[PDB]
């Protein structure tokens, strides 16, 4: 078929494609949203004693030092995929820095006005 | 700060900030003293000449290369050169920038040591690093592998790579070189009834050279041919008129690259010594430089030598193999290309010779791990 | 007309108006505007900017096939925004990659022809035998059992 | 991997994350303001940490599909 | 959850999930580090290329098993093998995951008891168990009895079996093995003119004995065959060209196994200690191990060797008994995949060594009860 047809075919199906993809950006953020507005409890502290608010609070912060403990395992294990990301982005670029290795500069800057000053 | 990569070369100076395609000022590496006794007062006259400057007073001068084969031999020279290159070519003090010298491999280690000493205590620049010339000509093409024939003007030398691994025990440096083929050319243009001798003439003999000379793809047959009809015979105008004509000393001054008997050495030539750096190297590595042959340097410019080489090595090599040969068009400045590439990379930034590190070590800091 | 009227606005009203001065320097002039063909020749050898040979085929196909001998204003328009750079520079990896993981939803490494298919009819594109057949000859270059990662990363270079 | 080290780093950023503060010099209104602030922290910490694992899976997709394509070469 | 079937031999790490046909990732077991210098800045170049990987860049490495025979004599190449093979050819984190590695007859305990105490510490595996690799070569073959021959890469050990009753005194363990016959090839290879020397050679070698090297049916006559016709020069292309002619070294390099007085052993081919291992059996159980001979492991995969050996033992058994050689076209993978029935049986599931009964008796564990 013709270039011009396939190509404006393409563009629509990126088109289609990004669209959807914004869209399900928006979904996943409401539900994540939503999804932690139910993960925290909601809280009652009216006509609460000292000691019942007391212990209460004490216990929201040893679940909070809980939280932490569990946010730093994430972090490890994040950290680690960041490096094992790391790591295959640097072997994908050793395989194409076979062929590749004078991609990266800058040509031509001034010495192509400079011309006539001999 | 932007980087200098300064190429000193032999024959060609070519330098510019990196980061760059092209090099910003080439100019021939000559200084010529006058030689007669001038009577004219008050007209100006200098003492030396460098650079291009001498390339249109050359008819009162005694240009002299102050690089005869990679190393220097003339260090007063070398440093005239260096200084107008830095102060009227590039007009950038060198206080400011660094540097990135460039060198043949297998050279003297007093000339490298002497270059840095140079390079710190006179000219004071803030850091400056050696590199291997055919390294950078690696660079410049994007592979990372390959075998690069690096024919310049002073010195052939053939430096395999494998993966970013070089081969140390595998460098073979000849000393046929674009000079050679030059004095061949002006020796057997004396058979015509053409005799060039001044040290100016050299230059005529050069352009010469560089305008009608090219490799033929098979001797014997373009001997026998050049020998019968006439319709290789072209003709040249000389600075003055009285055009003269060359015969089969086209082919056969650039032949001497390939038989290196004409001008009575004996190695063989950079058909066959390519081969036998090949065969130095492992069995498996063996088809990648093979198929990877890079060419660069200014004498590799003759036209149709991409095609001879290849026959050459395809009746030397095994006949399953395949042979290619790289010959991009921006042949002459391959080096400094790679140059400011390698210049202009991050991961190299911190492999400058500082310079405190040189205070603390002195000059032979170049052979330490700063390479 | 959308990616038509698109293309116009790539070579907007000024853009347009300093092209009309420019067709104008070259056109024929003293003349009723009957307006020829060889100005799309003349531009050419105008500007410096020479369209590519893919510009001038591609206009013999859409004019000129019939003798007419001249050229509309649309396809006059039509030729020009052929020619100057309005380039979309093949949008970004990061934006290829997340589009080529949406198509991968099998998550395979690659994309198969039911998932190019699948996609394509998404957009509520007529796709048929036609297409993906062909779009196997020419959406898909490798032809290696599926269409491979670098495959379509290399094949929308320069594309909308 | 010398997971001594581990440990401690752990231990380090658990007391930069450690929080000790007043348990019964405030009061009853200041009492329940601060109960409502480190609700709104843990809140924050479960986004947060909501954020971490969608993340997480990104990161796990990608690297299948880099993995995938490396493997693809040969 | 699924246990893992790795299965370290010593020359091809076969590894994969229990329950399949085949193993997932099969690859050699070679270390191999750099050994040139590398002069190209940010290739991105590691500092010790593992599994696969080094079998293509074996150009400029030099390449080391870390298993010499059976034993492991290197650890830290070992568990650099051993995290390759979790992380990047299977992909699992071991911590959620039961291992049950493979180890030869009458191995060193220190062995054993380090392999443990690395799966255990290191990896951190929930319960890993190590297996005999003759009884999971009899488990693949769907028998209960018979006497396996498992010539490896490493060493060749002959464990007899009936009823599901090993015997323990009737093990005869030889360590010539794939790894000798290569070097006698690489070394009766010379008498044509073929020197190979490097280690990455070896390969090549390695590759030449697998594609064209038979065993013969009767030495002499083949002897005699080959040195007066020539229908046995079998032609090979190197990985650079220049092919080479394989004469009579084809049926002499894998001849060693019946005659180890070749490579200077004094001990008795693999067709004698069968026999042996028989003999040394209960008068009551030897028919039914003369019937069920069973060949595994890669060596055993000339072509015709299930007929040598037949006819040999033929010749040493007495004339009654029916001698019968089991040689199923899965040899290599025999013992893998008999790792993988062995892990995949519910009656096996009790038998794990649990990292709670590691932690109260230390790694001397694995000689108690848990075997
Ligand atoms: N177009 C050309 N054709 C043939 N020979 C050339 C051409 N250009 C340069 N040369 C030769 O190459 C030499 C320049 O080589 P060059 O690469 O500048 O050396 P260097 O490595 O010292 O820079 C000149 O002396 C000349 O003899
Ligand atoms: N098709 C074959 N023909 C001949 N020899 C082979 C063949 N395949 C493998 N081998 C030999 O067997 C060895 C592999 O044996 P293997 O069973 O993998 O040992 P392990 O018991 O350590 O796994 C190789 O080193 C090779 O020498
Ligand atoms: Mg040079
Ligand atoms: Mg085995």
């Amino acid at each position: 078929i013709s270039a011009s047809r396939k190509l404006q075919l393409k563009t629509l199906m990126l088109q289609i494609a990004k669209q959807e993809m914004e869209r399900e950006a928006e979904e996943r953020r409401g539900e994540k949203g939503r999804v932690l507005r139910t993960r925290c409890q909601p809280l009652e502290l009216d006509g609460l004693g000292f000691e019942e608010l007391q212990d209460l609070c004490r216990q929201l912060h040893a679940r909070v030092d809980k939280v932490d403990e569990e946010r730093y395992d994430v972090e490890a294990k994040v950290t680690k995929n960041i490096t094992e990301i790391a790591d295959l982005t640097q072997k994908i670029y050793d395989l194409r820095g076979k062929f590749k290795r004078p991609t990266l500069r800058r040509v031509r800057i001034s010495a192509d006005a400079m011309m006539q000053a001999l | 700060t932007t980087a200098l990569v300064c190429d000193n070369g032999s024959g060609l100076v070519k330098a510019g900030f990196a980061g760059d395609d092209a090099p910003r000022a080439v100019f021939p590496s000559i200084v010529g003293r006058p030689r007669h006794q001038g009577v004219m007062v008050g007209m100006g006259q200098k003492d030396s000449y460098v650079g291009d400057e001498a390339q249109s007073k050359r008819g009162i001068l005694t240009l002299k290369y102050p690089i005869e084969h990679g190393i220097i031999t003339n260090w007063d020279d070398m440093e005239k050169i260096w200084h107008h290159t830095f102060y009227n070519e590039l007009r950038v003090a060198p206080e400011e920038h660094p540097t990135l010298l460039t060198e043949a491999p297998l050279n003297p280690k007093a000339n490298r040591e002497k270059m840095t000493q140079i390079m710190f205590e006179t000219f004071n620049v803030p850091a400056m690093y050696v590199a291997i010339q055919a390294v950078l000509s690696l660079y410049a093409s994007g592979r990372t592998t390959g075998i690069v024939l690096d024919s310049g003007d002073g010195v052939t030398h053939n430096v395999p790579i494998y993966e970013g691994y070089a081969l140390p025990h595998a460098i073979m440096r000849l000393d046929l070189a674009g000079r050679d083929l030059t004095d061949y050319l002006m020796k057997i243009l004396t058979e015509r009834g053409y005799s060039f001798v001044t040290t100016a003439e050299r230059e005529i003999v050069r352009d010469i050279k560089e305008k009608l000379c090219y490799v033929a793809l098979d001797f014997e047959n373009e001997m026998a041919t050049a020998a019968s009809s006439s319709s290789l015979e072209k003709s040249y105008e000389l600075p003055d008129g009285q055009v003269i004509t060359i015969g089969n000393e086209r082919f056969r001054c650039p032949e001497t690259l390939f038989q290196p008997s004409f001008i009575g050495m004996e190695s063989a030539g950079i058909h066959e010594t390519t081969y036998n750096s090949i065969m130095k190297c492992d069995i498996d590595i063996r088809k990648d430089l093979y198929a990877n042959n890079v060419l660069s340097g200014g004498t590799t410019m003759y036209p149709g030598i991409a095609d001879r080489m290849q026959k050459e090595i395809t009746a030397l090599a095994p006949s399953t193999m395949k042979i290619k040969i790289i010959a991009p068009p921006e042949r002459k400045y391959s080096v400094w290309i790679g140059g400011s590439i390698l210049a202009s990379l991050s991961t190299f930034q911190q492999m400058w010779i500082s310079k405190q590190e040189y205070d603390e070590a002195g000059p032979s800091i170049v052979h330490r791990k700063c390479f | 007309d959308d990616i038509y009227k698109a293309a116009v606005e790539q070579l907007t009203e000024e853009q347009k108006n300093e092209f009309k001065a420019a067709f104008d320097i070259f056109v024929l002039g003293a003349e009723d505007g009957c307006i020829s063909t060889k100005e799309l020749g003349k531009v050419m050898r105008m500007l410096g900017q020479n369209p590519t040979p893919e510009e001038l085929q591609e206009m013999i196909d859409e004019v000129d096939e019939d003798g007419s001998g001249t050229v509309d204003f649309d396809e006059f328009l039509v030729m020009m925004v052929r020619c100057m750079k309005d380039d979309s520079k093949g949008k970004s990896e990061e934006e290829l990659s997340d589009l080529f993981r949406m198509f991968d939803k099998n998550a395979d490494g690659y994309i198969d022809l039911d998932e190019l298919k699948m996609m394509l009819q998404a957009t509520g594109e007529t796709i048929t035998e036609d297409d993906i057949e062909e779009l196997m000859k020419d959406g898909d270059k490798n032809n290696d059992g599926r269409i491979d990662y670098d495959e379509f990363l290399e094949f929308m270079k320069g594309v909308e | 991997g010398k997971r001594q080290t581990e440990r401690e780093k752990k231990k380090k950023i658990l007391a930069e994350r450690r929080k000790a503060l007043a348990i019964d010099h405030l009061n009853e209104d200041q009492l329940r303001e601060k109960a409502k602030e480190l609700w709104q922290s843990i809140h924050n910490l479960e986004a947060e940490k909501f954020d971490l694992q969608e993340k997480f899976k990104q990161q796990k997709y990608e690297i299948n599909v880099l993995r995938n394509r490396i493997n693809d070469n040969q």
